[PDB]
Parts: C-alpha cells; sequence; structure tokens
RNA sequence: UGGCACCUCGAUGUCGGCUCGUCGCAUCCUGGGGCUGUAGUCGGUCCCAAGGGUUGGGCUGUUCGCCCAUUAAAGCGGCACGCGAGCUGGGUUCAGAACGUCGUGAGACAGUUCGGUCCCUAUCCGUCGCGGGCGCAGGAAAUUUGAGAGGAGCUGUCCUUAGUACGAGAGGACCGGGAUGGACACACCGCUGGUGUACCAGUUGUUCCGCCAGGAGCAUCGCUGGGUAGCUAUGUGUGGCAGGGAUAAACGCUGAAAGCAUCUAAGCGUGAAGCCCCCCUCAAGAUGAGAUUUCCCAUUUCUUCGGAAAGUAAGAUCCCUGAAAGAUGAUCAGGUAGAUAGGUUUGGAGUGGAAGUGUAGCGAUACAUGGAGCGGACAAAUACUAAUCGAUCGAGGACUUAACC
C-alpha cells in the first residue's frame, strides 16, 4: 500500500465496470486486435477468482469448450475489455472457486 | 514477533499466563523479552475491556485464563481475572488512549545472568 | 584434525589479546550520590528518574 | 513446459492416440516447449486401422498446454490438458480434422490449416 | 547528458496508448540543487556536485553548514558527483528538476541491491547441489577445492560468505512518464535496492 | 605397451561416477587468409588464432564402444589416470555358499555366480567473508582521482538484395540491410505461481470452562479450503550495442643495394572472435599512504632544551529505541531541537457473512439485522508508554631549502 502510488495511478482506473463477486457467470466483451483490424470477441463463464488491489487487480474466468476447460484471465481496469455484463448471480461459500477444475 | 525459545503452543501458554499474571497482581518480574511481548497482548486485551460489550468480552475469554483473584462477602462469591479486567481494570484507563504499561530494567540474574525487568499496569 | 605443532607461550599469548573483558557503563545517583547503571532503576534507593520505585 | 518423457493427447484426426516426447527442437541445451513449438516424439497408443502407427518416430506441434501463455496486452490462458497435432515437414497437418480448442498462438507462427480446421480458436 | 538523484517508491503497472501493460518503478526526485561545479584547473578532472534530500539542522554539523552555506541551501542528506556533463549549464544553487528528462529516454540506474546476509555456495554463486538419496551424503557443500600439485588452493574458489548490498548499474531503462507536480518519474522495469533506497538516473553511456 | 628398481612396507587408499574446476595447443565450432582437380552451390588442404562455446537418452560397474534424437560444434591431452580428513561404493581385493574345471586329498582358477562394518571436535599455511589496532608530522565531516586488479567476451534461424552474378542446363551466391531466437548472467516482486507453525473459515474424537449457547486444550499446525508481509522461479526487466589504437598470417605502394626487377634494406598503407582500450565492479596499508570543499584554533601547569600532563574546541562514543542492516562486531534510522519502536484511532490486503436477538420449520437447518465480524509482519495520523539522568574520548601543530611576502 501507498498513497503516492494510488494518486499516480487513478486515472487510468475504469469506472464503468459493474460489481461482481467469485461465483456468478459474466460475459466478457474483449478487442482482438490483429495488426490492422480489430474485432469483438465473447467470453463467458464462472467468474473463479478475484486477486489484488488497485489497478493490479486480475480476475478469472472459466468456460467448458468443445469438452476441454479453459480458464481466462484478465486485468479488471484494462482498455482491451469493450463491456463487461453480468448475467446471473451465484451463491457460493468461498472466494477461490479450484474445487470447480476436479469436477 | 519473538519465538521466545519455544514452539507454537507453548508459546502461546506463555503469553496467556504471563498476561492474567499481570491482569490480577498489577506488578511482576520477569525477563525483558518476554515484557516487550506481554506489552502488546496486554494492552491488547485491556482495549477489549474498555471496549465493554458481550462480543469483546467473549474475544477476552478465549485468551483469558479462569483464575480466582478474590473473595468477597456480598454468601461468599469469588471474582475471576475477566471480571476484575472489565470491572476494575478497564474503568481505570478510560480517559487514557494508549500505553497502559511501562518497563523497568533492574538487573542481572544469578542463576545464568539473564537481564531481569519489572513490567507494571500504570 | 589434530595440532602438528604444539602453540609457543607467545602465539598463545598473542591470540589471548581480545579475550577480555569490558568496563561496566556506570555513573553516580543524583539522589542518593551512589554507583549505578544507566536506564536502571538504583538498587540502593529504588529511584528512576526523581521519582520512588 | 513440455520436456523429454513428458506425454501427450494427440487432438486432431490421424491415426495417434497418445505421444511420448523425445526432443524440444531449436537450441543445443533447450529444455521446454510451449504452444506453438514443434517436437519429436513416439506413438504410444494407436488406434487400429489408422495412417500413423504405433511406434513411429513423427513430429508435432503443441496447439494446447496446462500452463498456457500470456499475452502482450496483459492477459493469460490455461487449459486442462496438453495436447499435439502431427504435421508433415511443412506445417500442415496429416489428419482431416482437429477435435478441442486451439491457442490463437498458432497463427502467429504460421500454422494456418490447424487454425483454419480448428472448432473454436481462443 | 543528464543525472538526477531520487527515492526508490515502489512498483507498479500502467497502460500505454494501444492498451499493453507494462511494469513501472517510481522514483521520487524532489528538492535536487547544485552545490559545486569541479574543474580541470583546480581538481584534474570536471564534474558537478548534487545533493538531494533536505535534512533537520539537529543531524548535521558545522563543515555540512559550511559546505552548503556557499550554494544558499539547506543540509542535504546525500551528496553525488556526475561526469560528462556540461558544465556550462548547472548554476550554484540552482534547482534540478525531472523536466531534464523527457518520455522515451533512455536510462542507467544505480543503486546499491537488497541485502542477504551470510549465505551458502548454491545461492549466493548458482552451484549445483549433490544428490539426496542413494546414500550420498553431499547436499549444499562447495565442491573439490583444487587439486593435488600446488599444496594450496587458488584464488577464486567460491565458497559461502555475506551476499547481497553491492553497488549494481541496469542500462537501457526507458522513462515512462514525467510529472513534474509531483516530481515523479516512472521508469520501465525495476532497479537495484530496497524501498525508500537512493537511486542515481543518468543518461545512457551507449 | 615395456625396461630399471632410485623415494615411500613404525601404511604415499586402489577403478568408474558425482561436486568443483584450472592449464597446454598438435583447433571441434565461430573470426582472418594462401592454393585448388576454386564457374556457381557444396567442399578439400595449409597458415594465423586458446576470446568464448563445446547435448539429452537405451545397453553395460564399466573407461571405451554401438545405437536413438539433436546441435554452430558434440576437440584432444596435463594436473598423485586432478579431486574419498569433499560424497558414493556398482567393480576390484577378506571371512559364507554353489556351478564348470583341475587335484588321491586338504584345496585352487585375474573362470563364473548370489551376499558382504567407508573412522577423525581443523593447530599452521592456503581459500571465502567480517571486525579491532596503529600508521599516513595539528585535530575533524563529506566528496573524490586512479597505479593496480577482477568480471564480461558464445551463437542459430527467417525476410530482402535476387531467381540477380555464375552456369549448356541442373542448380544458385559473396558483400550489405531488417526481424526474431537458444544457452548464459545480473537485478527485482507490479504480473503468473510457490511458501507462508501468533491471518480467516469448515470439520472428527475426547477432556475442560458448573449447565445451555458460545469457546479453550490434545490428536503431525489433528485434518481440510484459502492467504498478508518477507523470501523466491518456473515469473518479469535488462546485458554481451556501435566502435577506437596497434598488430598476426596475408595483400600491396614507393625503392635501392644490383642503370633492370624486387612488399624490405631506409620509408609508407590495408589487415582477425585475438592484444590495449571502450562496458561493469573493487581499489591510497598505491608505507609511492594522492586530490577538492568546509569546520576548530593557538589555552593552563610543570620541565634544564628535548619534552611531559590536564581541562577543552570542532567532532565522536559509552548507554538506550530499532531495521531498509545483521552469526557477533559492523552498517543505517533515532534519543523529548523526538514519529525510533510499541500502544491508540482511521485505513489496506486476506477470509467470506460474527455474537446476540428475531422470523420460518416438528427437526437437521435457512433467512434478516449486515460485504457483517475478525484481521502477524502493510499505510497514515497521534507524544499515551519507553528512548530519563550521566559519563568518557578528542588540536595547540618538528627541521632544511627555494619562491613569493
Ligand atoms: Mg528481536
Ligand atoms: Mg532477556
Ligand atoms: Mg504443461
Ligand atoms: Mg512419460
Ligand atoms: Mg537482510
Ligand atoms: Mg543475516
Ligand atoms: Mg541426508
Ligand atoms: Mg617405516
Ligand atoms: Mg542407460
Ligand atoms: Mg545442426
Ligand atoms: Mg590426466
Ligand atoms: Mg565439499
Ligand atoms: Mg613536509
Ligand atoms: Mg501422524
Ligand atoms: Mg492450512
Ligand atoms: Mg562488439
Ligand atoms: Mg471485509
Ligand atoms: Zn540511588
Amino acid at each position: 500500500m501507498n498513497k503516492l502510488i494510488d494518486e499516480i495511478t487513478k486515472s487510468q482506473l475504469n469506472p464503468d465496470v459493474p460489481s461482481f463477486r467469485p461465483g456468478d457467470t459474466v460475459r466478457v466483451h474483449a478487442k482482438v486486435v490483429e495488426g490492422t483490424r480489430e474485432r469483438i470477441q465473447l467470453f463467458e463463464g464462472v467468474v473463479i477468482k478475484r486477486r489484488g488491489a488497485g489497478i493490479s487487480e486480475t480476475f478469472t474466468v472459466r468456460k467448458i469448450s468443445n469438452g476441454v476447460g479453459v480458464e481466462r484471465t484478465f486485468p479488471v481496469h484494462t482498455p482491451r475489455i469493450a463491456k463487461l455484463e453480468v448475467i446471473r448471480r451465484g451463491k457460493v461459500r468461498r472466494a477461490k472457486l479450484y474445487y470447480l477444475r476436479n469436477l | 514477533y519473538r519465538k521466545l525459545g519455544r514452539t507454537s503452543s507453548q508459546r502461546k501458554a506463555l503469553l496467556r499466563d504471563l498476561a492474567t499474571d499481570l491482569i490480577v497482581h498489577e506488578r511482576i518480574e520477569t525477563t525483558e523479552a518476554r515484557a516487550k511481548e506481554i506489552r502488546k497482548v496486554v494492552e491488547k486485551l485491556i482495549t477489549s475491556g474498555k471496549k465493554g460489550d458481550l462480543h469483546a468480552r467473549r474475544q477476552a475469554a478465549a485468551f483469558i485464563r479462569h483464575e480466582v483473584v478474590e473473595v468477597v462477602q456480598v454468601k461468599n462469591r469469588p471474582v475471576y481475572a475477566l471480571q476484575k479486567l472489565f470491572d476494575d481494570v478497564a474503568p481505570r484507563y478510560a480517559e487514557r488512549q494508549g500505553g497502559y504499561t511501562r518497563i523497568l530494567k533492574k538487573g542481572p540474574r544469578r542463576g545464568d545472568g539473564a537481564p531481569m525487568v519489572i513490567i507494571e499496569l500504570v | 584434525a589434530v595440532p602438528f605443532r604444539r602453540t609457543s607461550k607467545a602465539k598463545k599469548r598473542k591470540r589471548r589479546t581480545h579475550v577480555k573483558l569490558q568496563l561496566p557503563g556506570m555513573n553516580e545517583c543524583s539522589n542518593c550520590g551512589e554507583y549505578r547503571l544507566s536506564h536502571h532503576v538504583c538498587p540502593e534507593c529504588g529511584q528512576y528518574d526523581g521519582k520512588d520505585v | 513446459m513440455i520436456q523429454q518423457e513428458s506425454r501427450m493427447k494427440v487432438a486432431d484426426n490421424s491415426g495417434a492416440r497418445e505421444v511420448l516426447t523425445i526432443k524440444v527442437l531449436g537450441g543445443s541445451g533447450r529444455k521446454t516447449a510451449n504452444i506453438g513449438d514443434v517436437v519429436v516424439c513416439t506413438v504410444k497408443q494407436a488406434t487400429p486401422g489408422g495412417v500413423v502407427k504405433k511406434g513411429e518416430v513423427v513430429k508435432a506441434v503443441i496447439v494446447r498446454t496446462k500452463s498456457g501463455a500470456r499475452r502482450q496486452d496483459g492477459s493469460y490462458i490455461k487449459f486442462d490438458e496438453n495436447a499435439c497435432v502431427i504435421i508433415r515437414d511443412d506445417k500442415s497437418p496429416r489428419g482431416t480434422r482437429i477435435f478441442g480448442p486451439v491457442a490463437r498462438e498458432l497463427r502467429e507462427n504460421n500454422f494456418m490449416k490447424i487454425v483454419s480446421l480448428a472448432p473454436e480458436v481462443l | 547528458t543528464k543525472g538526477i538523484l531520487g527515492r526508490k517508491v515502489g512498483m507498479t503497472q500502467v497502460f500505454t496508448e494501444n492498451g499493453e501493460l507494462i511494469p513501472v518503478t517510481v522514483i521520487e526526485a524532489a528538492q535536487n540543487v547544485v552545490l559545486q561545479k569541479k574543474t580541470v584547473e583546480t581538481d584534474g578532472y570536471e564534474a558537478v556536485q548534487i545533493g538531494f534530500e533536505d535534512k533537520r539542522a539537529k543531524l548535521s554539523n558545522k563543515p555540512e553548514q559550511g559546505h552548503v552555506a556557499k550554494a544558499d541551501t539547506t543540509p542535504k542528506r546525500f551528496i553525488r558527483e556526475f561526469r560528462d556533463v556540461n558544465l556550462d549549464e548547472y548554476e550554484i544553487g540552482a534547482e534540478v528538476k525531472v523536466d531534464v528528462f523527457a518520455e522515451g529516454d533512455i536510462i542507467d540506474a544505480t543503486g546499491v541491491s537488497k541485502g542477504k546476509g551470510f549465505q551458502g555456495v548454491i545461492k549466493r554463486h548458482g552451484q549445483s547441489r549433490g544428490p539426496m538419496a542413494h546414500g550420498s551424503r553431499y547436499h549444499r557443500r562447495p565442491g573439490s577445492m583444487g587439486p593435488v600439485a600446488p599444496n594450496r588452493v587458488f584464488k577464486n574458489k567460491l565458497l559461502p560468505g555475506r551476499m547481497g548490498g553491492e553497488q549494481i548499474t541496469i542500462q537501457n531503462l526507458e522513462i515512462v512518464k514525467v510529472d513534474v507536480e509531483k516530481n515523479v518519474l516512472l521508469v520501465k522495469g525495476n532497479v537495484p535496492g530496497a524501498k525508500k533506497a537512493l537511486v542515481q538516473i543518468k543518461t545512457a553511456t551507449k
């Protein structure tokens, strides 16, 4: 924790992120930026964990695609997320949902 | 924090015993390192006693020892160290924000040369 | 593992140069005039900082 | 992180089912391979009636690892298995179908047919 | 060629214009003052002497007050010298600000590394350890001291000892952001030392 | 491979491997060049060159070797066949037992087979770190020059020049420019992870706090799910860039001796990963003890001059609170001219919804009050507790000569 670090990094802090917890389903609109053309790709899944503080906070989303589990980790305040939707809210008892990997 | 020559549970037992001793007798003699740890322990206990509610009392009861300070004729009923902490010691420092103990250096012990010190709650 | 040669007197006395011990950090008590350690209670009158202990 | 003696599940249409890696290519003392790297390997299990037979020495490209990749914008990807695709001397597959998701890093290394044949490119 | 002194505040990240994510170190560089100029005709070499941080009068002595009284300033905690500079700049008693650097500059960072205490060979020198089973009684030991013929052991036989606390220079670091009002400099990467450590920031020599 | 029998039989441990290397050059790769049966591509051979580099497995106790798959390359030798008071003990080389063979036999075979005790608290030098003393013609606080020394030094692939030069075709470049790697090294914890025994939660047995409720002890931290600071790699940032001076082998210019010719004799020029620099670190005990800025000054007693001692100045320490430092010393931050540590008050990460009460349910339990309660080591304020009071050390500045004055 540092006050100067907080004041320096305050302007780059995204205010449009909604409220979500580990355990609920979200949809991420991520900008896939090729060399000259940028498109939008969608990733929908369950938030498995949330970690960190301030500008260096990250969150992970898990999905099952074509029979294989895929996990995807993002910074919360990155500009490459066009928008984040909370589809539904879950009822869990944990902060980290690692038991879903073995399940 | 200091490891005081002993494992986790032994250190916890030593801290609980010394904190209860300082609450009951209000002035004890010990070695310097033990005094510099029970400083923290006892002052957190006194803050909990100053707060005063049932949650704070149940938290202090998980650390204080079940010992008898005195018997009072009121049917003679005993008084316990938790009762003394919440009813006598805590109101004493209702107007002092911190620093309820002080440490006074005495000198070496004959048997092993350990530096002995006095700690009292004042 | 084992000494090849015995040690001479001069060599032993040279090694024992630093095996002395220091002199206590004491001064006189303002109250009773006796000697005492700094930052310690006076054992002859029980004083510290000019107060009874 | 695929080094010698690690086994991988084969994710394409050819007769192989499981493969043991023999060598990681691209330097004298190189030890581990990541997504998008080529390895020499041997077929441990095969499907009877396929093009690739048991005991064959082939080479393959890694298409998904259980310790995945980090992207330049600061995000990561990870999978629940290690999988490879058997390839020719050029970067073309030896099968007609590819199963499961494939990492986007195959496109930067110019594995175009594998990318086009995949059900999903994450 | 520019130079400045600062304190290491911490370590964080920023997002660039493209949306990239890069790690940065924060250097705080307030209260730099020019104290002395060394010339060839008086010293044998050319340099500028810079003092960095204000300190209380109780913590200084008469020689320090005398030295800083020529530059009309209060006593300074750190003082260093910069060579390979242009002395036609740098008036005595002038201020040095983070404005001397601009975003995109390439720098050299000098510091003193974090202290480790007494350490063994495989941590201090990256040695390889022995077998942990198969009857072995040789795990974290230095190795053979040498051959038999010299009747002695050579120099640079690496042995245990004190590890950290050395002067380190890291070259070719980029400046990401300059904040004049806060006196703050953001450098891509990391620098030697712990928090609150003194860092020299100089223009890269190559 | 041998010959000899000169040291060692009141003991010089003997194969292979592991750990750690260091040196030679008769050079395996990379750098420079001459000749070619050198058209090009790919090669051959010799000269210069030791700066750096020089793989993981299957079989065998093996060294060696054969094989598999790589690499720019998978060099050869010395150091008690380097290295057992550094490790191992598969093999050789004790006592048991067995096979083939030889012997009348007890037994034997460097033929084979299964099993078989590896001791030692470091005195001196040497090596790696850390202190104390004195010196450096007054006493002090900082900033430095650099004699000298150590480190680093490696290399692949792809694109373009260009399907150009060359060649009957087949095939196919030098030189130059651009991009991106392998192995290695240094630093650091923002990110991905690991650990995290005084952080949070769930749970089994039994004992205890008089009982319920709530808690405490023991069971590997009882077990199980997470995790702060710190420490870390497998994580991240950076490096070996671009060059200069003089050369090696070599190629030349000018040029006589020897009216010509000649790279040599006098005199010049090109010319290597090599040498000396450039880059990083240490460095004035460099007794040759260097330099710059600033501070204090010429006290008092005795001496027969020499000189001695005794109060101090500038400045430091004893002692005490500590961590960014640390085996201990040392280093650095402070001692009321105070935020050095603890407490306190506000926060933060982390965990995930406290107790009490109420409501629903026959009950296990669920819901509300309420992102609640707790919260080591992280942040900021605050003199509440402890850094009280003393004491000790520490200059008065030799002589000669020359310049100024
Ligand atoms: Mg301690
Ligand atoms: Mg003690
Ligand atoms: Mg893996
Ligand atoms: Mg395997
Ligand atoms: Mg340390
Ligand atoms: Mg240490
Ligand atoms: Mg062991
Ligand atoms: Mg003998
Ligand atoms: Mg093998
Ligand atoms: Mg190759
Ligand atoms: Mg040899
Ligand atoms: Mg050893
Ligand atoms: Mg002189
Ligand atoms: Mg057990
Ligand atoms: Mg646990
Ligand atoms: Mg170079
Ligand atoms: Mg909370
Ligand atoms: Zn007294």
